[PDB]
């Protein structure tokens, strides 16, 4: 768990979540384009598409609105630039029917595109219902990499505001108390 | 909460002692004959029944135990998915379960009997003399690297789990890491006595890639009522739809001279597993198991594993969802897991109860313990021990009764059972 990730504010279904980069490391790997770097950070997870740069994300669950569609806005961000960096391409989802040590790092067509990948520094996953609470996962993408310029942007801090819109939400709802402790552990804004 | 046991008509009389015990220990348990839902039993019919039972007064349905192999109660089949877990996905078009699903997979009356007997023995008959508890087995392949969860190899991943268990109180960790693990290494670990096993590597429908321990070596196990529960990260080990009993089924059905051997519970995949997402799930399972103040649901095998798999969806999305659906619970989902050698509880209760009584006071030195009054498997009342006492509120008249059964269960405690005379 990243200890620098904290809930700044929580009012009804609106939430202010702060991300801070913790223990960012780079592992050198063998590739066709030479030595490439596999980035890693506390609570960082690689869900990058096969052949696209390995740019780990941090995900957190929030108790959100019961009827409306949520939005995520970056209210505060800070980054540093790392030049002439070769970021390793993703191997994608590997099956346990395979040996990952025998799977090579293969660069996709995305490595010829002059733009920053993935593009967004903050996204929302599809809304879900956990018994009596409608939840949604907020994703921080603090590693943005342009493969053509070999420039890596390291976001040391990202503050997002997750709020409801005027739009009706997907997967919307509508005594037992046993799931209260589940809600507290799943959602970082439930007790607030 | 409450549990529903979905049972084929041929096994209806056989689950009677199991249902008695669950209600006796404080968990409201009802039976539904599978053929009364639909005949033949289909996945779609099970879904609409579980959904309609969930929507009944109180909205307290928490566990569903499926009895029988896939021919008796089928798993839901969708492209690349074989699932029992989807039956618990009732509210919302998502993979976040409302209800914990478990299965007593059986092809004979003996297969069911041994799964009932091992569950009741584990919850009711474990004592301070069960010294095989607080001992864990960590198994790992010689593969994994930067592409895995937290950039850890299966050995690095299992070593972190081993440290977490030791910190919590596990007195012994047996490490079986590739290369060179043999089936004898696993047989000896089981026979020596273990209460938990963690596996991270490759699998086949009937065996572990690391060790080559499988269904054929299960007859060599002599761990009579010394059964671990397993968090299994391997492909198809839980494919109970296979033409021969799968790895998880052989361990749940194992018997030696009429005594249960193998496992008390196991979570294993019906399909090939991804590399990273199940590692996250396995970590969270062990972390929830090693929590100091969790709820009674997070004290059950279903609750521990499902809450562990929630983090997997949060962090790995669609791939994590695919793993959650197929990571099948073999055994009782409401099984009160044991992690260490139990300690005794000090339980003080009146020898008699008034026929016109509405409450029953029980003094207990363990706060969080569940005290329950029952009448031959019928729950009369249940209460949690808070500030050293439990005040059991009677939900029915006992005026005509002669005796009542008092059962006190506690996390890592020896179960207390007392008779209460009705005056
Ligand atoms: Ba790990
Ligand atoms: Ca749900
Ligand atoms: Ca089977
Ligand atoms: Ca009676
Ligand atoms: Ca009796
Ligand atoms: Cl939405």
């Amino acid at each position: 768990r990243n200890p620098q990730v904290r809930l700044l504010s929580a009012e009804q279904s609106m939430s202010k979540v702060q991300f801070r980069m913790d223990n960012l490391q780079f592992t050198g790997v063998q590739t066709s384009k030479g030595v490439a770097q596999v980035p890693t950070f506390t609570e960082g997870v690689n869900i990058s598409e096969k052949g696209t740069p390995i740019l780990p994300i941090l995900s957190r669950s929030l108790a959100v609105s019961e009827t409306r569609a949520m939005k995520v806005e970056v209210v505060s961000s800070k980054f540093i630039e790392k030049k002439d960096v070769l970021i390793a391409p993703s191997k994608g989802v590997i099956s346990r029917a395979e040996n990952p040590d025998q799977i090579p790092y293969v660069y996709g067509q995305s490595y010829n595109e002059d733009k920053f990948f993935p593009g967004e520094i903050a996204t929302l996953s599809d809304p879900f219902i956990l018994r009596d609470v409608r939840g949604q996962v907020v994703n921080f993408a603090p590693l943005q990499y342009n493969p053509v310029t070999k420039t890596l942007r390291i976001y040391t801090e990202i503050v997002v505001a997750v709020s409801e819109t005027a739009e009706a939400g997907q997967n919307t709802i509508s005594t037992f108390t046993g799931f209260e402790d589940i809600y507290k552990s799943v959602f970082m804004n439930y007790e607030a | 909460g409450r549990m529903i046991v979905i049972v084929p008509k041929k096994y209806e009389e056989d689950i009677e002692d199991f249902v008695d015990w669950k209600n006796q220990r404080g968990l409201r348990t009802e039976v539904k004959v599978a053929e009364d839902i639909a005949s033949p039993v289909t996945a779609n019919a099970i879904q609409q029944f579980v959904k309609q039972e969930y929507e009944k007064e109180g909205n307290d349905l928490t566990y569903v135990l499926l009895v029988g192999d896939h021919k008796d109660i089928p798993a839901k089949i969708t492209p690349g998915i074989k699932s029992d877990q989807v039956y618990g996905q009732i509210v919302g078009n998502d993979h976040y379960n409302e209800v914990f699903i478990g299965r007593f997979s059986c092809e004979s009356k003996e297969d069911l009997k041994t799964q009932i007997d091992r569950t009741i023995h584990y919850e009711r008959n474990i004592t301070t003399e069960d010294k095989w508890l607080g001992q864990a087995l960590c198994i790992a392949s010689a593969e994994g690297g930067p592409s895995a969860d937290n950039g850890e190899s299966d050995i690095q991943h299992e070593n972190i789990i081993a440290n977490l268990l030791t910190q919590y109180g596990y007195t012994k960790i047996i490490k079986c890491y590739d290369p060179g693990v043999t089936p004898k290494n696993i047989i000896d670990a089981f026979n020596g006595g273990i209460s938990l096993a963690n596996y991270t590597g490759h699998g086949s429908e009937t065996a572990w890639g690391t060790s080559h321990f499988g269904t054929t070596h299960v007859k060599q196990l002599t761990n009579s009522n010394q059964l671990p529960f397993i968090f299994d990260v391997a492909c198809v080990n839980g494919d109970f739809l296979y033409n021969v009993p799968c790895f998880a089924e052989a361990l749940m059905r194992a018997q030696k001279d009429g005594k249960p051997t193998g496992t008390v519970a196991i979570i294993a995949s019906t399909i090939n597993q991804s590399w990273a997402s199940p590692m996250r799930g396995q970590d969270e399972m062990n972390e929830i198991l090693c929590e100091k103040h969790p709820n009674n649901i997070k004290r059950t095998f279903g609750g521990v594993t499902m809450n562990g798999m929630f983090a997997m969806v949060e962090k790995y999305k669609k791939d994590g969802e695919k793993m959650l659906d197929t990571w099948t619970v073999f055994g009782d989902p409401s099984l009160l897991v044991r992690t260490l050698v139990p300690t005794k509880m000090q339980v003080t209760a009146p020898a008699n109860i008034s026929a016109s009584a509405q409450t029953f006071e029980v003094a207990c030195d363990y706060n969080g313990a569940i005290a329950t009054l029952s009448d031959d498997g019928d729950m009369v009342g249940t209460a949690i021990v808070k500030d050293g006492k439990a005040i059991i509120k009677l939900n029915e008249s006992i005026a005509d009764e002669t005796n009542l059964t008092l059962t006190v269960v506690g996390y890592n405690k020896v179960t207390v059972i007392k008779d209460v005379k009705v005056e």
